[PDB]
């Protein structure tokens, strides 16, 4: 009991010098400005990635029914000819692509809402890095003041 | 014919995949772009000053 | 009410 | 320091009044949600400029 | 949205509280020193005093 | 958790250190102008294979 006690306060100790190497402001700053971009970056390039996955599945959804609409030609052909073997594989591949189609275009409504809510998300990410920037330079101004003063102070 | 498991078949589906999914990446990147109103702004007043 | 304001400027 | 918060507050307004003739042009244009950008720039922008 | 300690925005909230408060309270015992020497002021009103 | 603070602190320390040592505006801007020539080069390339 006593052991576990003893080792928080040298953990606490510890985290005190540490912070103290690292307290100035502006290294830490610009640090956490490159990192946010970054991550918003890796952020956009997953977004972009899901809506080429949306646009890809649309395609797909696209072919689809272009592959049905093919198959349909081919069952009115069989008709046309009159041979009941060509019109009977015709009407197989249609009822499996449309299953297929409605499940990918629920699949798409709910990525999509999805991605909506994302966009906002990344606009309002990208105005607080904004305001972030802007704080950097009345950060910096007061900073510069009070380095000033202490050399002052000592005359 | 068969587009079985031969080299020649499985490169070209493989290329395939990658375009097109390339294609759908490079076109998020310039929605982002065009979702701007700036962007959309600049088009419809160039398309008025063509007319006249 | 921006929207309202454009509104009620578009009608001059 | 002051002389470069003073040309941001300098851009500011001016990126305020580019702002502004945007959201004239919406208005001649007739595009509502070309007005809309515009207006939700000018408040953050003139939040900033006081307390700069 | 979390806003943890290992996010970059916690960080540099926390560390420019700390900083801000600090660089304020060194200007002020600054200018208590000042005021603390009253010889030192009333020399400047003599000044003025001269000036006028 | 230790770690993880002093990680910050050797990147905060590496990064200042760095822009420092590497902001140069000649030196940047040269290396950037020879960049952007040598990118649309190769866009011109790709231009040409397209022509061809």
């Amino acid at each position: 009991m006593g052991l576990f006690d003893r080792i928080k306060r040298v953990v606490s100790s510890n985290l005190n010098d540490l912070v103290n190497k690292a307290e100035d402001p502006e290294k830490m700053l610009e640090q956490a400005i490159l990192e946010m971009q970054e991550d918003l970056v890796q952020l956009r390039q997953g977004v972009a990635q899901a809506i080429a996955a949306q646009k890809r599945s649309e395609k797909q959804y696209n072919d689809a029914q272009n592959e049905i609409n093919k198959w349909q030609r081919n069952a009115q052909l069989a008709l046309q000819k009159g041979d009941e073997n060509l019109a009977r594989q015709a009407l197989e591949r249609k009822k499996t692509y449309t299953d297929t189609s409605a499940a990918l275009k629920a699949s798409l409504d709910t990525q999509s809402t999805q991605v909506e809510t994302l966009k906002r998300n990344l606009i309002q990410l990208e105005s607080k890095i904004s305001e972030a920037k802007t704080k950097k330079e009345m950060l910096k101004a007061r900073i510069t003041t009070a380095k000033a003063q202490e050399q002052l102070q000592g005359m | 014919v068969r587009g079985m498991n031969t080299s020649s078949a499985m490169s070209a589906f493989e290329r395939m995949e990658e375009k097109v999914l390339m294609q759908e990446s490079r076109a998020q990147a310039l929605g982002e772009l065009a979702g701007a109103d700036l962007e959309t702004q600049f088009a419809q007043l160039e398309g008025g000053s063509d007319v006249d | 009410d921006e929207l309202a304001a454009l509104k009620a400027q578009m009608l001059p």
